[PDB]
């Protein structure tokens, strides 16, 4: 059958197996098509993580389904803020994991931390994105124009933006 | 000789909102595993880049590289025949003065072709993407969209700030 496999960037991989097909051989499947070796990868399905020698009729997984892949690491503060002649914004945000639907995580990984400002109706542009992909990927520097990234089913919609200087 | 089968035209109609709304022309780059986009703004600030699979297609052939510069505005308007759920197909011949649009939905049901004239854009492509970047962070698209929405309503200028 198949199922749907939910990465934490928007991306929806297709993949299909057997009930018999245990939780060590899907998940060794999905690094056998999008680079995360399965060691970096957590599943967890009503939940209930998933562990490598139980098998997915265990889980009662049927067809059609939706697993949660997760991401681990072997290794704090996003801040957007606007600010001007009648106020002034702030939304902090911080990264998470969602249980019951993690497709609502927050993933980041920090090089440096960055301070970077950009025009809004460049960003106004920009989230009109939000209508191909469920997530979105932001990449951010003070050496180079900020990244931001919606990934179609095979391909992608790239937005290269330069920060302000004053 | 381009013909390149979206199984829904929603989605093409999708992609181009995106270059719409900030750049009025854009190359297109055929090309036998698929095709690629890429388009400037006007103040050279923004640089909007697409690719599109062979996977992406309900069928995709096209034997030799073809490149089509296209007015948005125009095609747009073409794509607002679209009714979103019909068959889209792009067609061109080697060398192409128009490319032809094809829509045709459920059955023999309906069929409609357009053609949207081609204008010659000069090729300069941009290959601006880092190896290394000090921070990379993903979260739900709309959050994103939500947020850039607030901020957008005090002031010209959203600031990010990673720690």
């Amino acid at each position: 059958m198949q199922i749907f496999v939910k990465t934490l960037t928007g991306k929806t991989i297709t993949l299909e197996v057997e009930s018999s097909d245990t939780i060590d051989n899907v998940k060794s499947k999905i690094q056998d098509k999008e680079g995360i070796p399965p060691d970096q990868q957590r599943l967890i399905f009503a939940g209930k993580q998933l562990e490598d020698g139980r098998t997915l009729s265990d889980y009662n997984i049927q067809k059609e389904s939706t697993l949660h892949l997760v991401l681990r690491l072997r290794g704090e503060t996003i801040k957007f803020v606007a600010d001007g002649d009648i106020g002034s914004g702030s939304v902090i945000i911080k990264p998470f994991v969602d249980m019951e639907h993690p497709e609502t995580s927050i993933k980041l990984e920090m090089d440096q931390p960055v301070d970077l400002t950009f025009g809004a109706k460049y960003l106004l542009d920009i989230i009109k994105g939000s209508s191909l992909s469920d997530r979105v990927g932001i990449r951010l520097s003070s050496e180079a124009p900020a990244l931001f990234q919606f990934d179609l089913k095979s391909g992608f919609l790239q937005f290269f933006l330069a920060p302000k200087f004053n | 000789m381009l013909e390149a089968k979206f199984e829904e035209a929603s989605l093409f109609k999708r992609i181009i909102d995106g270059f719409k709304d900030c750049v009025q022309l854009v190359n297109f780059q055929c090309k036998e595993d698929g095709i690629i986009a890429q388009a400037v703004d006007d103040s050279r600030v923004l640089l909007v880049s697409l690719e599109i699979g062979v996977e992406a297609f309900q069928e995709y052939r096209c034997d030799h590289p073809v490149t089509l510069g296209m007015d948005l505005t125009s095609l747009s308007k073409i794509l607002r025949c679209g009714n979103n759920t019909d068959t889209l197909t792009l067609i061109a011949d080697n060398t192409p003065d128009s490319i032809i649009l094809l829509f045709e939905d459920t059955k023999k049901d309906r069929i409609a072709e357009y053609s949207l004239k081609l204008m010659d854009i000069d090729a300069d492509f941009l290959k601006i993407e880092e190896l290394q970047y000090d921070s990379t962070l993903s979260l739900p698209s709309s959050e994103f969209s939500k947020i850039v929405r607030d901020l957008s309503q005090l002031s010209d200028s959203i600031n990010i700030m990673i720690t």
